[PDB]
């Protein structure tokens, strides 16, 4: 299965999210000081072919998303600042997020 | 908005046509760049296999 | 947007318990709430999704009493005038429009006021299709047990209360 | 002009002066009595001492 | 500025209306859009508004005033009313209502009725009290409706002759069993005719369904009374919303106690559209026809009757037979047992040049004696004894010579001594 | 270089052309192409351009000008033009739009119209002062339509006893129930002619739809009128965008106050091609067919009509019957009671070798005294008299027997007395 950026990080408390936007990216002028999740990369390693139903049943009911390794990229220990600017590129075919 | 206009055609059908033209044309390549440069902007970049 | 509502209305797995109707009114009551959180004023309003035809919309309540705290919800008794009310109280309006319903804010608490009802749908079919029994007697397994009250399934996703 | 002239008119003018619509009129009734005072009140002393 | 005054006014007076009010070539919106516009402007110009219209409750529950001329329909000159008003003054579907109607806002799409000051010919107050239409008690009809115009013209034979076969009165539930071919729009028009110059008192609603354009011109500016009409350029979804609404509107009228007559035309196309409109109900008989899909044609044809407190609902509807239709065929078969007021029309004598085109033995009235007096009921009495031996083109052709050799139906039975 | 007398040049003449202007073999490009290609190179030697074409707005606002030839398709010989001439000339669709062009550039695929000089035979100042068709007032067929040739030909008989069988007038509604093996395609070639000889002031439109090519070929230079056609190697797709857009063209020169006939065949292969191009409804009938694909079908029947203010819309359009199909015997069921001139034709004297194969007591016109005079007016009462009697086949030979025995048809007035 492909990676994906979707903001449903599981395993992770609510104010860590509260930094990312509806799609899954930090927001234009939001501090950080320590490691905090700004993108929400996430992989799958068990079942494929996750059907859009259970999908979204998995954030509102249920179970979390299990297949995720939380490969969600911080920023180091230690550097701080405030985001200013994104920059997204995607691939011939795929479809843009909203963000882009 | 009504450049729609005409009288003693002899000379002002003409000046006015010209004009309308001129206005369609600069019109035209206004939209036409307009597309060229949201079709560059908006085109995916190949980023690697 | 409207095919996000759509989705989300038909992926309901206990259709029973939750229809479209309360489903849409449910969905109604979350964009009330993100509107009232959206504005620093404290203003309650309706949505009326239009399940079938189309898109969203949100109206504007008034209440209308003699008071003027809040004046987003106050009206006089007689201002009736132009507008187009002609009623003492009760008159409302569509003035607001354009409610965003997809960021984070938006997003958190449509899914709480979602499962909120959710609970108190399951609640309300149970205690409606097993109600009748009172004054019978009905089998169950316990499945919690303390100092103050115990739980009982009974089946089907019904949870019955034993007091000390 | 002033305030302490506005706070003796009513919601019963608004409505009826002219070009005040949906917008105009929520804008003068929210950023108006936001401020603690209320649309339409019954003083006397005003304006003292001008 | 009322909506009618401004509507019957001809497309020319309104597009030179526009053109003096300062506005774009009107010639390319359509007549609903340049009402539209013309009321912009005018209250634009200040002008508080006084308007009209046929109410129309959706599902959501706010109502639309709609007009006549546009046959009840949708479109930016409608008038729109939230359900407060619904639930202060007590409206309901088919009742007209006329009053103060302002401009629209950004947003809205529809004027607003601020007061009502007419509801159904009637004071706004005493329009929350009337009895509903269906608690009545309905009876049989008992005021004789005279059909006979009394010039004796090459035309008033056709409403002569019809006396002479079956009488009708108020609240009287007529069908017209007529093939094609046969003339049942003139029928029409001379039952509109003499209903106008007869009894101007009740007003006569006359109701063309399914029918082609230029009828529908016709009957428009010829007939004395309000002609609302559906041609067959639009789906089903107008032709029963049409029904839906001229019933409900005769419903209110009745219920303000009214004499409304109802002329319908045809009632075999309207419930073609019935059918066609409803969802289907599990199973199929023969022609292709639902089982339910009849069961709202029939609560319209049954909605006639005399009532007992005050007005009365009289309908004659036209039936399409003898069309080869396997539909039109069961439909027929189902409204035949339906009414107590029938007149067949024998096609043989309709293409045979034959005018007016009856068939006597087979039309007829029950309780036919509660709508006349001992006289002319013996007077028929004779006469269906002396036409009953006889056959069907000869009988009547003799019956419309000796009509046509005097004025009335009293020299008729004058001269049959 | 106008685009008509460019395309209408033969093929070869076209290649000798392209071949004297220095260009690649022209054999291998598409006569669109082909098209394209000379007026790419006879515009870069300069020559302001003047072409033409019939308007086509499509979703977006823009226009497109198609060409007649092409039966009003897609191709590189089409002219755009953005939607800012559209609002400020006030045009719509089926409008013909004839003017100066110019060439192309780099990413555009299309010519541009500068300047209309000619808006369907109008000048473009007064092209947005006009009556809409649909704000008309329709009436009931005034103006004779006489068939009659006057040689008393083999072929002209065809014409004569049309003449004797329903009369036919501007603005009149017709349908041609006639079962396969009849020679519909005689019929619609004679009454071409007919209106071609005796009527040139009025344009002639006939339409074939999902019609074999070699009719195609056959009617596009036999017949003096503007001959669009669509043979089925193509989707209803097609053959709907064609039907909208000649009926627009149709309604826009009625609009222009101009008398307008449409002879189409077939009406049922059209409601065919209208079924299934548009979605499902919900629900099915007997036959696949939906209930809303007749919409279409119908609202283009009812857009003939005799208008009252000026210009006409004469519609005469062949139906198939009696060929087994269940979707065409609802589709005839329900065209039957649409339109008020029809003409029957038998199928066992079609395949009897009588031509041409009629039927008269199934045949007529509604309201036919406002088509003709007193004196023909009784002829035909006369002969309807003397018809009826008598069967099918032996009076379709009686007649035409004594229909050939003569001229015209005042020969065999004369003769009948
Ligand atoms: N009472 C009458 N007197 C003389 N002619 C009549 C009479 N009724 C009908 N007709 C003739 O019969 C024809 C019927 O036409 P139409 O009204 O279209 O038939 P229908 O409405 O029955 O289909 C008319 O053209 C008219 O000339
Ligand atoms: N009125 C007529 N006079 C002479 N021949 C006819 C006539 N009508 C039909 N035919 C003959 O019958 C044949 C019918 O061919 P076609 O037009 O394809 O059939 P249809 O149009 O009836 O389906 C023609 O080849 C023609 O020779
Ligand atoms: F008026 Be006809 F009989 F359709
Ligand atoms: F012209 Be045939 F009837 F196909
Ligand atoms: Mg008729
Ligand atoms: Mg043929």
């Amino acid at each position: 299965g492909p990676e994906e950026i979707t903001a449903d990080i599981p395993n992770v408390g609510e104010a860590a999210l509260s930094k990312l936007d509806e799609s899954g990216i930090v927001y234009i002028g939001a501090e950080v000081t320590g490691g905090d999740i700004l993108v929400g990369k996430v992989t799958p390693k068990g079942e494929t072919q996750l059907t859009p139903e259970e999908k979204l049943l998995r954030a509102i009911f249920g179970e979390k998303a299990s297949d995720v390794k939380d490969s969600s990229l911080r920023v180091p220990n230690g550097v701080s600042g405030t985001v200013i600017d994104v920059q997204v590129f995607t691939r011939d075919g795929v479809e843009k997020d909203k963000r882009a | 908005r009504w450049l729609e206009l005409g009288l003693t055609d002899e000379e002002k059908q003409n000046q006015l046509e010209q004009l309308a033209e001129q206005y369609d044309e600069l019109k035209h390549e206004f939209e036409k760049k307009l597309e060229a440069k949201r079709r560059k902007i908006t085109q995916g970049d190949d980023l690697a296999p | 947007m409207n095919k996000e509502i759509l989705a989300v209305v038909e992926a309901v797995s206990n259709e029973k318990a939750l229809p479209r109707e309360k489903i849409f009114e449910a969905l109604e009551s979350a964009l009330a709430t993100a509107t009232k959180k959206k504005y620093e004023q404290e203003i309650d309003v309706r949505v009326q999704i239009d399940r079938k035809s189309g898109d969203f919309d949100t109206f504007r309540r008034w209440l209308v009493v003699d008071e003027v705290t809040q004046p987003t919800k106050e009206i006089t008794l007689e201002a009736a005038r132009y507008e187009d009310e002609s009623l003492n109280l009760g008159d409302y309006v569509e003035d607001q429009i354009e409610s965003v319903t997809f960021d984070r804010i938006t997003t958190q608490t449509a899914k709480q006021v979602i499962v909120q009802k959710v609970r108190e749908a399951e609640r309300a079919m149970v205690v409606d299709q097993f109600r009748e029994h009172e004054g019978e007697i009905i089998t169950g397994v316990v499945k919690k047990v303390n100092r103050d009250n115990i739980s009982l399934d009974l089946g089907n996703n019904a949870e019955a209360v034993i007091l000390r | 002009h002033y305030i302490g002239d506005l706070v003796q008119r009513t919601e019963v003018e608004l409505l009826k002066t002219p070009n005040l619509g949906k917008k105009s009129l929520t804008e003068i009734k929210d950023v108006l009595a936001s401020r603690g005072l209320s649309l339409g009140m019954r003083l006397e002393n005003w304006p003292p001492a001008s | 500025m009322n909506l009618t005054e401004l509507k019957n006014t001809p497309v020319s007076e309104l597009i030179t209306l526009g053109e003096n009010m300062g506005l774009e070539n009107l010639a390319r919106m359509r007549k609903q859009d340049i009402i539209f516009a013309i009321l912009k402007q005018h209250a634009k110009s200040g002008e508080d508004i006084f308007g009209d219209g046929v109410l129309e409750i959706l599902q959501d529950g706010f109502g639309f005033l709609r007009s006549a001329d546009s046959s009840y329909l949708a479109g930016p000159d409608d008038i729109y009313v939230s359900p407060s008003q619904i639930r202060r003054f007590n409206l309901r579907t088919g009742d007209t209502i006329s009053g103060k109607i302002r401009p629209p806002k950004e947003g809205e799409r529809y004027f607003a009725l601020l007061k009502v000051n007419e509801v159904n010919f009637d004071k706004p107050e005493n329009a929350r009290n009337k009895i509903l239409f269906e608690n009545l008690t309905p009876l049989h009809a008992n005021s004789r409706l005279r059909m006979e115009r009394g010039n004796g013209s090459t035309e008033d034979l056709t409403a002569r002759v019809l006396d002479l076969a079956s009488p009708i009165g108020r609240g009287q539930r007529g069908l017209i069993v007529a093939p094609p071919k046969a003339g049942k729009t003139m029928l029409l028009q001379n039952i509109a005719q003499s209903i106008a110059y007869n009894h101007p008192d009740c007003v006569l609603m006359v109701l063309l369904i399914d029918e082609r354009p230029e009828e529908v011109t016709e009957m428009q500016r010829l007939v004395k009374g309000e002609v609302v009409a559906s041609t067959f350029d639009e789906p089903a979804s107008r032709h029963v919303q049409v029904a839906e609404m001229v019933i409900e509107k005769a419903k209110r009228l009745v219920e303000h106690k009214k004499d409304v007559i109802i002329l319908l035309d045809s009632i075999t196309r309207l419930a073609r559209a019935y059918n066609t409109v409803v969802p289907a109900s599990g199973k199929v008989l023969t022609g292709g026809v639902d089982a339910n899909a009849l069961h709202r044609p029939k609560r319209f044809f049954g909605a006639a009757r005399n009532v007992e407190e005050g007005g009365s609902l009289t309908i004659i509807a036209t039936a399409l037979i003898d069309t080869g239709s396997k539909m039109d065929e069961v439909i027929y078969e189902e409204f035949k047992g339906t009414g107590n007021m029938e007149l067949h029309l024998s096609r043989k004598i309709a293409e045979k040049r034959v005018f007016p085109a009856i068939d006597y033995n087979r039309s007829g009235t029950r309780k036919e004696e509660l709508l006349t007096t001992q006289e002319e009921l013996q007077k028929m009495w004779i006469l269906r004894k002396i036409i009953h031996p006889m056959g069907e083109i000869d009988a009547m052709e003799f019956l419309i010579n000796k009509l046509a050799m005097t004025k009335t139906n009293d020299d008729f039975f004058e001269m049959m001594k």
